């Protein structure tokens, strides 16, 4: 027995948290990416990078605090911690930003990890890979949106900001900058979690109203051996129910669940593209011919032309606290608004 | 026997001892005042 | 069924358990209390104390503007609250 | 023999194609108007005024706009919450010009909607099944009553309830967001976990089942010509799965009861659309999302921005550029 | 199979199918040399990045001339 | 500085009371 | 010299052509109004 | 107008008649196991 | 001519649910 | 093994949150985070 | 000629280097006390 | 309005050929038995 | 050139409509 | 209910090259005129 | 657009001529 083969008998011994090989790139990443988000939420303000306070020492609560991207002068600098921008100093690397990329990095090698777990698991229990390349769904998010998108920008400082209301601010800031409700990959994506979630709701839902009696109790969940056979529920009267109350139904047991694969996935795919596009400013942002007809026709109003309205004083009215570095005075006699308000 | 010290009882612990340790300075916190 | 470790709720219930950690767990919460409550936690970090975060005549955030001095910039910001 | 109990079994007849059922009488009359008021208005509707101020937005394709943004636009706020049905117009004219097809299109479609979760109900009970996948489907039918009839009662007027076109929508959430945060919203934020976590368990039992498909074919043919309609065997190895998936994660974070599986799967996302519907439906009387809007300041009381401060910003300037000329008066009160 | 004058010249270059050299063979020099590369791309990565700073090296257009 | 020790010690004596306590069945 | 061996007939069942071909319309319907713009 | 006003009453009077005279009808007795 | 494509996909699709529905390669047991 | 019976350990463990989280709330309104 | 920054990529490659090597080293010696019974 | 004439090609095509191929493989499909 | 815009959708159509419908003819023939 | 007149169709691979010579040369011929 | 249509055409008569020639039924003596 070579020691390679020994470590390998180990690294899969059946046990409670199974380990294998991706266990040691996962479970430091995994753990490290957690452990820096609970740690700058905890501690850690985002005073020199944003003008913010960003932690529960500085008062924030659950839903304020946030791990906040690196001042937009570092550019997309590693912000490594023995980096020429931090040297070293722990201290100053926290509050120059050095834990977003942190949680960045750490992350995405964990994402790496936990989906080479599930590639390693499959291959020793002998089962098809489908999960792994479900996985792959999240991944393309993930990449798209915290490291393709602020990589086509001016830096770190544009990406999301580890936080509930960061995020809240990041969806703003689409809408307002790039009108990204306006644009078809997320609009598939929106097609591809909301239909996934419906075949999630009416699956199950199908499946617990179309069960057989196998057993005497008014809860239904005793009367389920997972070693038995025979199915548990009736495909053949699902099929009739469906068919009948909206004219289609499954038949195939086999497609329906892959098809719940395929549709999450499908639309989370699509809409990383479009990130992929914004990461350029390459956004769906305008419809040209309404443009110039509404230009040359003051009467021409679509729902269209009022939501822009809406972008323009998102991003007049956001822009000089959310962007701090481009130090924007914005005149009070220069911002749009409607009357009265 | 039941053994102790596992792989199991590190993963519990590696989270454990810092979710207590977090836990009692948030709460110190709610005591600050400006 | 089962890998060899012992089940969880034997241990939770077992006296041995809560006689080690009815010390440990206060322990850390109060560990946790302190590095808080002496101060330590904003120095270890840098986060700014309530009276720390402008100077006294001061309305301007004092934003790192510069990527291989930032270092020095945040240095030069603390000392003028000195 | 009789006509009426002979009518009476083709209603109820579990061999038509298409159940009808007592529940179907009346949705069918009532979802095809909607659907044939729908689909002339989209096309041809003129412009509407829909804030009552005699700005007219059009929505129609043949008056300049295309499948994103058309729409039927609501009734307009000279309205308010008035019943405004074609007979109490003095002319098809003056009724396009007020919205009325917006009034039209949504009672029908919610009674008609209404009126499908009956049906949902009528034809279990015609087949033996249980009865309660008509639950299900009351999560988002309860989420078109928000956007559709519970907001506009609150507010006071259907010009602010969601307009039926895609620009529309997405207008009607900014103007929420603005007015109520509701992404501060706990009842939002517990519709978006129903919904990512809806989509999330959808792909893994999707991917678990077919991760664990038992060999029943060869490598030219799709694996989906390996299960026959109605055979008695499991196409799948449950233990199999639960195997993996135990260990991807730990053996009791996974499921091996296949009725426990598909009711977590069935309970999860509709319990969180219904909390969504219900935060629109009690945004609706003005009890918003959470406002920590200047919650931090210093030692001296000099604001330190939050996020929460940030997102105001936004909100701000969604306020002020909404509507922009049907306020006179300095609050938006509704 | 049919037989060509350029198929009887490069024949001996498709005859070791399956052909392997025993256990880890050259695998530990495999690993070196990665490592080594992993490294160089380190550099050539942190360079481009400005977190890796050299006497002499302009990361910028002005390295034209 | 000695903020760090007043810290600490409730960790070292924690962790002290749980290897006496342990000590015999950490053996076997 | 004999007939290619890995020919194999390819099929598409009715139910992949009415699901095919809404896919396609209906990313027509979606695309439409930005490739007239 | 007003003809308008009368059929759709007629109408919606007739479709409301037979939802409640059609359940009044011996529902709970159209379902394929007991019928009581 | 864009609102007859948008109408002519439109009608294609309703014509698709009806073939879909009443045209259906019908499920047929084991 | 098996002193400590169980409905005793969820008991005094699920009191033990409830007052953490309450403190937590209580914070909410006193101190830093409260506008005041 | 040996710059801050290339002394720090010194430092981050050791570093590396130590904790990649102390946790194989690890890794190794508890499979061999510990291993499986065939 | 002034849309990209182009737009109707590019709309009958991605129509056209996609749903062409799909009835091909269909109709061959049928004939088989 | 200022030739008729709608003549590339005419001649495209003209081609592929009767060509596709040939095309279809003929694969289902070989494949019985 | 199976209809007996049914028939199967055919076009061969000849006649595949003559029809589609005749669409494409008759192409060629119009597109200038649909230019023009 | 008119030249890349009339080169288009003729490229595929060209086409089907290699087809039609190569790629004929072969007549069968029978
Ligand atoms: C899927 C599987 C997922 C698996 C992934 C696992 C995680 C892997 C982790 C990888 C970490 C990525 C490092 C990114 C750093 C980066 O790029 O950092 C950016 C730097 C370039 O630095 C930027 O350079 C910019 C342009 O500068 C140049 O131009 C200026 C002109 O004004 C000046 O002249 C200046 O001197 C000159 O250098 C600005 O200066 C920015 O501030 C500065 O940040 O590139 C460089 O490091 C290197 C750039 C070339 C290498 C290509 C990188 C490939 C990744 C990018 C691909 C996405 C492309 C996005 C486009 C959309
Ligand atoms: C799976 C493990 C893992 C992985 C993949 C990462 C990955 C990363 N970490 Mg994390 N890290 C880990 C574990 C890990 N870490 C652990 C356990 C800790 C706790 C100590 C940390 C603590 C940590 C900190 C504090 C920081 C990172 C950072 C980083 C990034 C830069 C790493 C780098 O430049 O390496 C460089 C080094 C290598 C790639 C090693 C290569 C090995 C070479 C080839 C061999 C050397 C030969 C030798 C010297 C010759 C011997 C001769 C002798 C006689 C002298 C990257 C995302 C930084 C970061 O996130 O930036 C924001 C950062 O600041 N890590
Ligand atoms: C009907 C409403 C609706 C719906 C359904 C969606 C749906 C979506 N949006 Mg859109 N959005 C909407 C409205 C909506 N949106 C509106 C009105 C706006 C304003 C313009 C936006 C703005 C917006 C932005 C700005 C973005 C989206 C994005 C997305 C996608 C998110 C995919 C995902 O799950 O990411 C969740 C994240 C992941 C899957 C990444 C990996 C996560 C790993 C696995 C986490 C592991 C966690 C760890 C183990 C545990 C942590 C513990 C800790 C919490 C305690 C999805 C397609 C994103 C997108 O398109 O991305 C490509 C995006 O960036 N949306
Ligand atoms: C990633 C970001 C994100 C995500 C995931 C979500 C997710 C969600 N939001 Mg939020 N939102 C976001 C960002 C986000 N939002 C932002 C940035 C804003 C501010 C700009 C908002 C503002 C906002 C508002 C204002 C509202 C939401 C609502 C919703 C929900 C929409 C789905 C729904 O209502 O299903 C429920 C299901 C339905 C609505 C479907 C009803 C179906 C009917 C019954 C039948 C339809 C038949 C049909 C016409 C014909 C079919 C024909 C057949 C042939 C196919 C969902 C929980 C909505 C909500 O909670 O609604 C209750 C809502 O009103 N959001
Ligand atoms: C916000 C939405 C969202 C979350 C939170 C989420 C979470 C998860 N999905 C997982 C899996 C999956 N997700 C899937 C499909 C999907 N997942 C979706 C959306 C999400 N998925 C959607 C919409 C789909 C449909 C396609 C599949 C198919 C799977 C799985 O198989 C897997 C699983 O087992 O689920 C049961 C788990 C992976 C665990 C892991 O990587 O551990 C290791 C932990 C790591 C590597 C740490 C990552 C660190 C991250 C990347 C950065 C730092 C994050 C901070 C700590 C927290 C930030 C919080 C603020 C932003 C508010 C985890 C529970
Ligand atoms: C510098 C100095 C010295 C410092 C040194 C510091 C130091 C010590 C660092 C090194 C640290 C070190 C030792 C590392 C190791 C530590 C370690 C082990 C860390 C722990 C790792 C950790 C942080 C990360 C893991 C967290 C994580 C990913 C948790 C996610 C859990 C989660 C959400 C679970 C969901 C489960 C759930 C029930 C989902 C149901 C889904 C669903 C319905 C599936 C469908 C389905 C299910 C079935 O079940 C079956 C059957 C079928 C059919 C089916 O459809
Ligand atoms: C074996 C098990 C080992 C343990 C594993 C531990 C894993 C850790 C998981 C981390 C969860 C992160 C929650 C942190 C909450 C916290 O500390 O708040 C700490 C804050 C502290 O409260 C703040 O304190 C400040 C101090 O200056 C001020 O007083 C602020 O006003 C006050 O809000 O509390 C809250 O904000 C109020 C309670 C919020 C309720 C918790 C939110 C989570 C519940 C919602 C669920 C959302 C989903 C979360 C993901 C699950
Ligand atoms: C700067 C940071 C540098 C990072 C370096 C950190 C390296 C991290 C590696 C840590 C690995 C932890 C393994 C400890 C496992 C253990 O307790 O077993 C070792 C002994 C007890 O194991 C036992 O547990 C065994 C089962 S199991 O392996 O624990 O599953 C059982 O077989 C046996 O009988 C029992 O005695
Ligand atoms: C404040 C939130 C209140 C929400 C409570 C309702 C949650 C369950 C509804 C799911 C609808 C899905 C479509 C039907 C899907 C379906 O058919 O379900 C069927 C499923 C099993 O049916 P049985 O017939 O076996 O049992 C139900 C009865 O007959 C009693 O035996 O029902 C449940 O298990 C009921 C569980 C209620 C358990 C107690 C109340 C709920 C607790 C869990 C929620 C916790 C808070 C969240
Ligand atoms: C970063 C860093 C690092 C690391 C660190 C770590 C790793 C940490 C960890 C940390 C941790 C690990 C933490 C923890 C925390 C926790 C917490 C804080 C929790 C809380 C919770 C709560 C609050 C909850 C609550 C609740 C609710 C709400 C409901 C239900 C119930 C319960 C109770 C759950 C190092 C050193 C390398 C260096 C560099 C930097
Ligand atoms: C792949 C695994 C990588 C592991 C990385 C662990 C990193 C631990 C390094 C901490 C050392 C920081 C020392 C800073 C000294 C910098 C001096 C200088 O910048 O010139
Ligand atoms: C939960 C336990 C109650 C939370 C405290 C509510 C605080 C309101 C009164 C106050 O803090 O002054
Ligand atoms: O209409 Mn629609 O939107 Ca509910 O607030 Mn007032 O009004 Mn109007 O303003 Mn803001
Ligand atoms: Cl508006
Ligand atoms: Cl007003
Ligand atoms: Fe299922």
């Amino acid at each position: 027995r070579g020691w390679f083969d020994i470590l390998d008998d180990w690294l899969k011994r059946d046990r409670f948290v199974f380990v294998g090989w991706s266990g040691i790139l996962l479970f430091p990443c995994a753990y490290l990416a957690l452990g820096g988000w609970l740690t700058g939420t905890t501690f850690v303000t985002s005073w020199y990078t944003h003008g913010l306070a960003s932690s529960y020492l500085e008062g924030c609560n659950f839903l304020t605090v946030a791990v906040s991207t690196p001042a937009n002068s570092m550019g997309h600098s590693l912000l490594l911690l023995w980096g020429p921008e931090a040297q070293g100093d722990f201290t100053r690397w926290c509050q120059l930003g050095g834990l977003w990329t942190f949680i960045a990095l750490h992350g995405a090698f964990g994402l790496i990890g936990f989906m080479l777990r599930q590639f390693e698991i499959a291959r020793l229990v002998g089962v098809r890979p489908y999960n792994a390349i479900a996985f792959s769904a999240p991944i393309a998010v993930f990449v798209s949106v915290f490291l393709i998108y602020p990589l086509g920008q001016s830096s770190w400082f544009f990406a999301p900001s580890f936080g509930v209301a960061a995020i809240f601010r990041f969806l703003l800031f689409f809408q307002g900058f790039h009108n990204w409700t306006l644009n078809p990959f997320h609009m598939m994506g929106v097609a591809g979690v909301l239909g996934g979630a419906l075949l999630c709701a009416i699956h199950g839902a199908t499946v617990e109203n179309t069960l057989f009696q196998d057993g005497e109790g008014a809860s239904t969940f005793r009367a389920f051996n997972p070693t038995q056979a025979e199915e548990t529920y009736s495909m053949v009267t699902a099929n009739r129910f469906w068919s009948q109350i909206f004219g289609i139904a499954f038949s195939n047991k086999r497609w329906l669940h892959f098809f719940m694969l395929f549709v999450p996935v499908t639309g989370l795919w699509m809409s990383a593209i479009g990130v992929v596009g914004l990461a350029l400013n390459l956004r769906s942002y305008d419809f040209i011919s309404q443009e110039i007809r509404a230009a040359e026709d003051p009467e021409f109003e679509t729902f269209y032309t009022k939501n822009l309205l809406l972008n323009e004083g998102i991003r007049a009215w956001m822009a000089p606290q959310d962007q701090p570095h481009e130090n924007f005075v914005f005149p009070e006699e220069v911002l749009p608004r409607g009357n009265a308000l | 026997s039941y053994p102790i010290f596992t792989v199991r009882w590190v993963a519990v612990h590696t989270l454990a001892v810092p979710t207590i340790f977090f836990l009692g300075a948030i709460a110190a916190m709610q005591f600050i005042q400006r | 069924g089962t890998t060899g470790e012992r089940p969880f709720s034997d241990i939770i219930t077992s006296v041995r358990y809560w006689v080690i950690h009815s010390i440990t767990i206060p322990a850390l919460f109060i560990a946790g209390w302190l590095f808080v409550s002496t101060g330590l936690a904003y120095d270890v970090f840098g986060t700014p104390r309530p009276d720390s975060y402008y100077a006294q005549e001061q309305r301007s955030i004092p934003l790192v503007t510069d990527r291989f001095e930032a270092k020095q910039q945040v240095e030069t910001f603390l000392e003028q609250l000195k | 023999a009789n006509l009426w109990e002979r009518f009476c079994n083709w209603v109820t007849s579990t061999d038509n194609r298409l159940y009808v059922g007592w529940f179907g009488v009346i949705m069918i009359p009532t979802l095809l108007a909607a659907t044939i008021c729908f689909v002339i208005a989209f096309i041809a509707a003129p412009p509407v005024d829909i804030d009552g101020i005699r700005e007219p937005v059009s929505g129609s394709l043949l008056y300049g706009n295309n499948i994103i943004t058309g729409a039927v636009v609501p009734s307009s706020n000279a309205i308010g919450l008035h019943f405004y049905p074609i007979w109490e117009a003095a002319s098809l004219d003056e009724w396009l010009y007020n919205g009325g097809p917006y009034q039209l299109i949504i009672f029908h479609f919610l009674l008609g909607a209404s009126c499908y979760m009956g049906r949902q109900w009528e034809l279990s009970y015609r087949l033996g099944m249980r009865p309660w996948i008509c639950v299900a489907y009351s999560a988002p039918l309860a989420s078109a009553f928000a956007v559709f009839l519970i907001y506009p009662i609150g507010q006071g007027s259907f010009s602010d309830g969601m307009p039926l076109g895609i620009s529309g929508t997405f207008n009607f959430m900014i103007v929420f967001q603005a007015e109520h945060n509701i992404l501060m919203h706990p009842f939002h934020q517990l519709g978006v976990a129903g919904v990512f976590g809806g989509a999330l368990f959808c792909a893994m039992h999707g991917s678990l089942v077919t991760s664990s498909l038992i060999r029943e074919t060869t490598e030219t043919e799709s694996a989906n010509y390996g299960y026959k309609f109605g055979q008695e065997e499991e196409t799948y190895n449950i233990v199999a799965a639960h195997g993996y998936f135990g260990r991807l994660i730990f053996q009791y974070a996974s499921f091996n009861n296949s009725r426990s599986l598909h009711f977590f799967l069935a309970a999860w996302p509709v319990v969180g659309v219904w909390f969504t519907a219900l935060g629109i439906s009690t945004m609706a009387f003005n009890l918003n999302g959470f406002n920590f809007n200047h919650s931090v300041i210093d030692a001296k009381g000099n604001v330190i921005n939050t996020w929460a401060d940030i997102i105001n910003r936004a909100n701000l300037g969604m306020e002020v550029m909404h509507e922009r000329n049907a306020h006179n008066f300095p609050l938006d009160l509704a | 199979a049919r037989r060509t004058w350029l198929g009887d010249i490069l024949r001996p270059l498709n005859s070791e199918y399956g052909k392997v050299a025993p256990g880890w063979g050259t695998t530990p020099l495999m690993a070196v040399f990665m490592g080594l590369f992993l490294v160089f791309l380190l550099i050539i990565l942190e360079i481009y990045n400005s977190t890796l700073i050299l006497d002499g090296v302009n990361v910028s257009w002005k390295a034209l001339g | 500085d000695w903020r760090v020790l007043v810290v600490l010690l409730p960790v070292l004596l924690a962790a002290g009371w749980a290897v006496r306590n342990i000590l015999p069945y950490a053996v076997k | 010299m004999e007939p290619n061996p890995n020919r194999q007939p390819v099929e598409l069942n009715r139910t992949s052509l009415y699901l095919g071909l809404l896919l396609i319309l209906v990313l027509a319907l979606l695309f439409s109004s930005y490739f007239f713009n | 107008m007003e003809t308008l006003k009368i059929t759709v009453y007629i109408v919606v009077t007739f479709f409301v008649l037979l939802f409640v005279f059609g359940f009044l009808s011996g529902d709970p007795a159209r379902n394929p196991k007991r019928k009581d | 001519m864009e609102t007859i494509t948008y109408v002519f996909i439109f009608a294609c699709i309703i014509a698709l649910f009806f073939f879909a529905i009443f045209f259906r390669e019908p499920p047929r047991i084991t | 093994g098996g002193r400590i019976p169980l409905w005793i350990v969820a008991t005094v463990a699920g009191m033990g949150v409830i007052v953490i989280v309450g403190l937590f709330f209580y914070g909410a309104y006193a101190g830093l985070g409260s506008s005041l | 000629t040996i710059t801050p920054s290339l002394k720090g990529f010194f430092i981050g490659l050791l570093s590396g280097a130590v904790v990649l090597g102390l946790t194989f080293a690890v890794l190794i010696a508890i499979s061999q006390i510990d291993k499986v019974q065939r | 309005m002034e849309v990209n004439q182009l737009g109707l090609i590019a709309t009958a095509l991605f129509v056209l050929v996609p749903s062409v191929f799909l009835i091909i493989l269909y109709v061959q499909t049928e004939s088989q038995q």
